[PDB]
């Protein structure tokens, strides 16, 4: 399952690192990759390409985990990211750039913000570069990768979960999204809560469901339900624009609904356009 | 699936490039053995119960072990015997997919993706699949450049059972 | 990213059984028309360039809010963003051209350019548009009958069409 | 994270008064019958590949639809991913069990595994007959009377039998 | 928090591998170390009162000074009174917890993290905790081995003071 | 450089793999379609002098203040009419090389590269060299897929200096 | 190598820190129980060449087809007896480097790094060892909690091989 | 990395002159054998596997100092590194003849790889002995004259000795 998922193909590993370290066109490459994903895929003019690191980086002076800390350092991320959002969405940001995965708990959020507090950016990216995860997955010679869809290192299975929220599509970069100019995982990180995949777009109809549990049923259902038989299927909508008596209210939401009814509630939510979500068990 | 045509475009597209004629000299190759290729799959494909059960008696004279010690991994039930055919016929359709795909690509993900993990974890020695594959390139009954490209995709197999 | 051959192979993988007679004749078919595709790739690509350009001034000469200040086609920065947009659309349907499926074109270029363009406030009906402006460049330029051997290609060319019609249409 | 000790000593400094006299007898049996905890760990972790290949064997003979074409446990990498994930469980309940408490196989193993699946397609139903599955070759393994001075073990058991319960519900 | 068994849990969860002997090993010493443990637990919470009121006082006693001088930081009034009982009776309490866990993880997690920001910025001069650890170190009432990891979790506290 | 035979090679080396019947079936097109390819090549450089004399002229033609105006960058002097006859000169021998390499390589490492760099740093407007390599295009004299070939290289360099 | 001394080092240097006490109590554990550990190495390594022996005899019992059937990776010929002796006495001799060490690091070192490499390139099937392993730790001979080591890392051994 | 064709053109491009007729007739002639060039490799690369496994056998059986206890091919990790040199050698002759000149086999092998073999203490000499094993072996599988289309291929087998020649000089 991969197209919807939005994994088009993330499957191979650039390195730069040979006898020929230019390879006369592949440093090329690797320079690109490098900037779709430390800049998050950000449209990078011509004039404001960061010129100086380039020059040390063919000469073999700096090794590609330097490269990438210099573009992570330097003011052209800075102002795309650091400087413009909420620290803690920052932090975010940074595990989605530098290590190519999401924060697994809230410990994360507290080291890297501490150090922030303290030390200053410089060092915060610095223990993002150089931590023990950075130096393992790459290696000084391999651009970052988001390796947050494979599960081979060792992770909480909630980050699978979280890296899509991070990572909306192909096409997005996280200077442009949906929920942009706030926190994107902040009130679900100290809860330990669990995300519903929202699938990017994929030439039909779009309906990013925001999933704040400030107005929303539990996951469970936590009683009888109706008390028909079978248990109780929780179903999501988004796009519900039809029946707006005082203006619909909520227009996306979950409805904890009995078995039995589904079938009916379905037709009803198609009625309003609404595409659902998800239909999980409760 | 590292198809010809898919291999050139991703080489295109990390590099940022409209496709250049080294791209459409590629996929023109592909497109010049086509004729072959399609020759070569309609030749396994429509003769398909024959190489299978042909390799399922090879495998059980090479090995007579499996076929009398008693044993899950084995095929000395009946119910390990259908096994067998089953798994020989998967090994045959990929073939034929890689040979109209006109690349490695399809059993590169639905064969030999994590096939070492399999083999070990139900003890399937890759020798047996080995063994009914020379079978299948001995009795393919190909001839020319088509008889090649067969030949060509089923020492794939062998070497990455290997 | 699946091609068209990869396509036929990824349903056939899908149920099982052999690749039939009636694949294999469709296969056949598009072999023996890929002189043809090739063609027609090869004409779009060596275009590249002037199609964007020219299908960028019509653009902003028949919508010209777009360049007027505060617009999202202001200041230079997001003039250079919108006409690397347009050449990626092209050149992500001159990719499915070559593949002759859409698979790649719906994977990488549409997989959420859609929502894309909905946060950044751009209007995606003049993006459909602008579109449609190279749909019928492009389509002119690989239908133009001189200049190589000639013989039937409008198959081909409606395909062209489809491509870029589901570009625009995922953009709107 | 918090281990049996450290969940007493959490609930304790949460209220803010010293450890009363029942939580300490609470510990102090616990730690009495330790060495029974280490036991079945130690047999479970010895004897881990045979007990998720025998279950896998019995999952695909319970459920054909997974190694029949086009399902979700076929292609041979997909089969090694099932694997994967029946060992993965089985490490962490393993944890869980050398804890004594679950709080370590519902942080980092099953805090979402029910969503991922979803989003993925896998079949939510057949992993919880899988770990079904395995439930009862390890009770089985780790309360087999012969190589070990015997005694009491049935508490134990029916502790590691909730942790494979609350996993197998979760996951469905 | 960084308690023995945890500690392996997740020395082994990094790296993605059952548990092995190693920290089975380990984990039994802990048990068979448990039982001075909660002995000597049990012998600092049911002296508390005397180990946190004469404490109190010995630090009146060895710092005049810090019962008579005017200001918030100081026990001259009788809150502040209370708020020095209150603060040894939480360095007594995190000692027990300490103890009960086997090893520092409590103490490092509710006392020691931010200590030193803590006494730097309300004015609460180190030393007057660590002459207070100093008397329950000397009062402990715990022979034997329950005395002596008592003390070392003791010392570690003073250390992590200083 | 980008020449199909080494695309083909790094493709595989990536991936830690000998070459498959992809990469063979891509460098087989690539001789296929040499032959027109090295006929395409003989035919630009044997009437080489005469296209770049002429390009030269057609630039004259097309931009007469070109050669009026005063200023470094301007052929008003005959020194500047050497240099303009050196650069298409260039353009012509790099597309030569083009040809005989089978792919766009040779075009983009010894030229392409930074070319928007030098056009603005010493103001020779690309529009100048996009025309004279219009005029080679008309005028080449190729027929058949070797005219084919010879223009898409020559297009693909209009389109990098556009 | 993993050996419990070297880990705890490793856990410290990986914060900075000097050793503190939990880790002299877990190397204190160690020595406490290197005294059996010892002893139980001693009957091992004493009784070395009648395992080795009969686990190569157990293993031609089990699979009888290996000392028949010809090729260079089965028993039928006297030099791959000898090599019999030679593997299966290296997999009793890591056994024992492992009780001495206290730990799975000369396993992984010596044996475990690369085993699956191996194994197929030399067409072995882990099986064969597998099942010697079966037949040394039921006649390895030893008792109590050293036995209980012993079969630890034989198990470890069996698992890794499957 | 420059394969023939890129090789003659770049020195041409440095001297600074159209390619000359006798370039021209060279590259053709090299075009007019590629098709036995293909076939060459392709029955190389279908039994790399098989090449390199029997090689190495006769390596540990000529020199048994290697597998033997506290030798460079002893401990079973060390093997394993080995072999995957034996057949990384392997894969870029391959790739060397496929090119038709040397340069990516100078460029990503033997560039600082005598240094390494010397600085870890394996025996350079051995390799060399190892790599000429491997000459034989391939040169007598892309020599075979049993299942193809009659001719003669002597120039490129001596090529391909070349190659392996160049590699085990570079080791030893
Ligand atoms: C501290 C700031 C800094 C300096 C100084 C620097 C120098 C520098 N100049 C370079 C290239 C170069 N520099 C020149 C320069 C010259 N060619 C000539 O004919 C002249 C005599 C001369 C100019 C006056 C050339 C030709 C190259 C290209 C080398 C090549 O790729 O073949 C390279 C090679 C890698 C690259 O191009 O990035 C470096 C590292 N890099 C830096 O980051
Ligand atoms: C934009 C910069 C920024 C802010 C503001 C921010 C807030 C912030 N404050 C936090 C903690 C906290 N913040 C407070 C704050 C207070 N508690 C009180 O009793 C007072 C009423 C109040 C201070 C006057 C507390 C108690 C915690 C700890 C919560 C916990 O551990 O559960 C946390 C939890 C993670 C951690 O402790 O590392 C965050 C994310 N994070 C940021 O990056
Ligand atoms: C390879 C597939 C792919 C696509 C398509 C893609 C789209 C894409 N277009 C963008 C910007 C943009 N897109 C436009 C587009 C337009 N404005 C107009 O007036 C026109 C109607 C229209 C062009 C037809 C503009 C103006 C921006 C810049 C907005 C900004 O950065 O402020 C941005 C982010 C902001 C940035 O440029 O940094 C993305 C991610 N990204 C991708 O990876
Ligand atoms: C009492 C609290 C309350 C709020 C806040 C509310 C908001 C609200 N506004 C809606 C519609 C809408 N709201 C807008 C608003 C805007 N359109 C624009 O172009 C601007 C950018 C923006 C105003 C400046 C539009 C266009 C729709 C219709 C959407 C549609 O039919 O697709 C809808 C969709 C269903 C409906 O139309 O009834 C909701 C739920 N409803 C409520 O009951
Ligand atoms: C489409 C790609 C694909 C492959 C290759 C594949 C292999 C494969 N073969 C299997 C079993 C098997 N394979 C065999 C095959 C044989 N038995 C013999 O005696 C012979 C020597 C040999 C045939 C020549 C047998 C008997 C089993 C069942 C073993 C068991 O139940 O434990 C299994 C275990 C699950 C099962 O019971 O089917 C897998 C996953 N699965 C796949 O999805
Ligand atoms: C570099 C890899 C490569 C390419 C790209 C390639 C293309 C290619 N396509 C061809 C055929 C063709 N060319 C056309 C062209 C057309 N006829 C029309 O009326 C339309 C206006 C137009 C559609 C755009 C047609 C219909 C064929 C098919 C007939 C044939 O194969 O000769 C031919 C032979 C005759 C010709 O040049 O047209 C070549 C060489 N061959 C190759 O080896
Ligand atoms: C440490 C905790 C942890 C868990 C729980 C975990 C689960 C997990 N299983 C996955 C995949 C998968 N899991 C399966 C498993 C199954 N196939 C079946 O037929 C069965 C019903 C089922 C086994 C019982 C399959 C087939 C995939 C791949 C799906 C795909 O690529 O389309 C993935 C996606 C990324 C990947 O391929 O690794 C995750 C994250 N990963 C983790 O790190
Ligand atoms: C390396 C870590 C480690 C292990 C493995 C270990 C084993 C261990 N198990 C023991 C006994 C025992 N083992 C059991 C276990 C069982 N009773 C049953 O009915 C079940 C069949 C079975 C559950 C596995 C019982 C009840 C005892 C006696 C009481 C006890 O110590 O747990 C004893 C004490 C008496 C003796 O020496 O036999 C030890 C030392 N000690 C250790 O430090
Ligand atoms: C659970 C871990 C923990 C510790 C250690 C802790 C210390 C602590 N002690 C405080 C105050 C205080 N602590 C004292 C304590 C003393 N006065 C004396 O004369 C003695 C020498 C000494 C006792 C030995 C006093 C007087 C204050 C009030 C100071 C003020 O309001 O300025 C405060 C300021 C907030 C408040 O007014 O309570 C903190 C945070 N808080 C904690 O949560
Ligand atoms: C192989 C890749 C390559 C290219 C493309 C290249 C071009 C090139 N042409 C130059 C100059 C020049 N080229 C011209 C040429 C022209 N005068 C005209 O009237 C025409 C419109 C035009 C020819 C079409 C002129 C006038 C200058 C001098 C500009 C100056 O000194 O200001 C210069 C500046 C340094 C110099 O004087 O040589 C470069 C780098 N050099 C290269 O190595
Ligand atoms: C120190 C750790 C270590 C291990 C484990 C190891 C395994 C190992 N076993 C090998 C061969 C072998 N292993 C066997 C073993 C067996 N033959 C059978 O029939 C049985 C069922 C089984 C023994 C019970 C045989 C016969 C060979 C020779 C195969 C050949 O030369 O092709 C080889 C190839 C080199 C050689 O001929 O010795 C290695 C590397 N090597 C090591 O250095
Ligand atoms: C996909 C990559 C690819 C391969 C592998 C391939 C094989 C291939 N070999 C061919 C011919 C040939 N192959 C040979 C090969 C040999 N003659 C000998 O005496 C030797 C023992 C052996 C070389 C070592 C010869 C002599 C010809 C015919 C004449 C020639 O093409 O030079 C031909 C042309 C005529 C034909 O057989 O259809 C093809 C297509 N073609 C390809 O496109």
């Amino acid at each position: 399952a991969a197209s919807r998922l939005g994994t088009s193909a993330f499957s191979d590993a650039p390195p730069v690192e040979l006898r020929a370290n230019w390879s006369e066109e592949d440093l090329e490459t690797v320079i690109r990759a490098v900037y779709r994903q430390v800049l998050g895929n950000d449209y990078v003019m011509a004039s404001e390409r960061l010129v100086s690191a380039e020059s040390l980086l063919r000469n073999g002076k700096i090794t590609v985990r330097e490269f990438v800390r210099a573009v992570a350092k330097s003011e052209l991320y800075k102002e795309k990211f650091l400087y413009g959002n909420f620290q803690t969405r920052v932090i975010e940001l940074n595990y989605k750039h530098l290590l190519g995965r999401a924060p697994y708990d809230e410990s994360e959020v507290i080291f890297h913000l501490d150090l922030y507090e303290n030390e200053g950016f410089d060092a915060d990216i610095d223990s993002y570069i150089d931590s023990p995860e950075y130096t393992n997955s790459f290696g000084d010679w391999v651009v970052p990768y988001y390796r947050g869809f494979n599960t081979q290192p060792g992770q909480k299975t909630v980050g699978f979960n979280r890296i899509f929220r991070l990572y909306r599509g192909y096409a997005n970069s996280d200077r442009a999204q949906a929920e942009g100019s706030m926190s994107r995982l902040a009130r679900d990180l100290a809860t330990n809560r669990a995300n519903t995949v929202v699938p990017p777009s994929n030439s039909d109809t779009a309906f990013a469901y925001y999933t704040p549990s400030a107005d929303v049923p539990p996951r469970a259902c936590l009683g009888g339900s109706f008390g028909e038989s079978g248990r109780v299927y929780r179903i999501e909508v988004a796009g519900i624009r039809q029946p707006g008596y005082p203006g619909v209210r909520r227009s996306s939401t979950a409805f904890l609904v009995p078995y039995e009814q589904l079938s009916a509630k379905m037709q009803q939510l198609q009625r309003t356009g609404a595409r659902i979500i998800s239909v999980n068990p409760a | 699936m590292k198809t010809p045509i898919t291999e050139a475009i991703a080489a295109a597209d990390t590099q940022g490039r409209f496709l250049s004629n080294t791209e459409l000299q590629a996929v023109d190759g592909r497109f010049k053995r086509a004729v072959a290729s399609m020759e070569a799959a309609r030749a396994l494909t429509n003769n398909a119960q024959s190489l299978i059960d042909g390799a399922a008696q090879a495998v059980y004279q090479k090995f007579p072990y499996t076929t009398t010690m008693q044993g899950s991994q084995y095929a000395s039930t009946p119910e390990g015997k259908a096994k067998c055919a089953r798994d020989i016929g998967y090994y045959l359709r990929m073939v034929t997919y890689c040979l109209v795909a006109g690349g490695t690509g399809p059993m590169d993900e639905y064969l030999i993706a994590g096939l070492s993990e399999i083999n070990s974890t139900f003890d399937l020695s890759p020798s047996w699949y080995i063994e009914a594959l020379k079978y299948i390139k001995a009795n393919h009954g190909l001839t020319g450049q088509a008889a090649v490209e067969a030949n060509a995709y089923i020492d794939y197999a062998i070497n990455a059972l290997s | 990213m699946l091609d068209a051959f990869a396509k036929v192979v990824a349903q056939a993988d899908a149920r099982g059984e052999f690749l039939t007679n009636a694949q294999f004749d469709a296969l056949s078919n598009l072999v023996k028309e890929g002189n043809k595709r090739l063609d027609a790739v090869n004409r779009i690509t060596s275009n590249a360039s002037t199609i964007v350009a020219n299908a960028a001034r019509a653009l902003f000469a028949e919508q010209p809010q777009l360049i007027q200040p505060g617009g999202n086609a202001y200041t230079n920065r997001r003039m250079a963003a919108c006409l690397r947009d347009m050449e990626i659309i092209l050149r992500y349907v001159t990719y499915a051209i070559l593949a002759g499926d859409s698979s790649v074109l719906d994977d990488r270029c549409l997989n959420g350019l859609r929502e894309t363009y909905q946060a950044l406030g751009t209007p995606g009906s003049s993006v459909a548009v602008a579109i449609q402006k190279m749909k019928d460049a492009a389509i002119a330029i690989a239908n133009d009958p001189n200049g190589i051997t000639p013989g039937d290609c409008s198959a081909l060319m409606s395909e062209i069409a489809g491509y870029f019609d589901r570009a625009a249409a995922a953009v709107a």
